[PDB]
């Protein structure tokens, strides 16, 4: 499973690859 | 007004799910502002739905947005996940990177088609206040 949030006040996308 | 966007999503082996977060001053809404949790498959569903919408005769209705395709970078990563002793040290950390923007490209186009579609929709002067487009908004 991979997260994504895209980019708050400034920046930038992101990607985590998801973990427990 | 009624402006909507998705500010994450997460991709899962069979499924992307989507945070379609809604902010409106309208008083058919429950409440001001909100956020629900839809797939790819929910978008469809509403947008079939209005196609199919007999009153709607004549109105243009916006694409439906595209299906997801993770299958590429999903499977590469569900190998270099297996292959936990592959010569990284680094090259699992630069596997990991590569995949990593490979996975973003594909979240960006996504993200993007869903979000322009709900996005035309609350723009629309009647198919914004579709009781359908409501229930995908805030079904919860």
């Amino acid at each position: 499973a991979v997260q994504f949030f895209k980019g708050k006040n400034g920046s930038a996308d992101q990607v985590i690859l998801v973990t427990q | 007004s009624l402006q909507i966007d998705i500010p994450d999503a997460l991709s899962e082996r069979d499924k992307v799910k989507f945070t379609v977060h809604t902010k409106t001053t309208l008083p058919t809404f429950q409440s001001p502002e909100f956020s629900v949790t839809r797939q790819h498959e929910d978008f469809v569903w509403l947008h079939d739905t209005l196609i199919e919408t007999t009153d709607y005769a004549g109105l243009i209705i916006p694409p439906a947005p595209t299906k997801p395709d993770f299958d590429g970078p999903r499977e590469k990563m569900q190998k270099l996940g297996e292959g936990e002793g592959s010569m990284t040290k680094e090259e699992f950390a630069k596997m990991k990177q590569e995949l990593e923007a490979e996975y973003l490209a594909v979240f960006k186009k996504t993200v993007s088609s869903h979000e322009v579609f709900l996005q035309r929709l609350s723009s629309h002067p009647v198919l914004s206040k579709d009781r359908n487009f409501h229930v995908f908004l805030e079904y919860d």
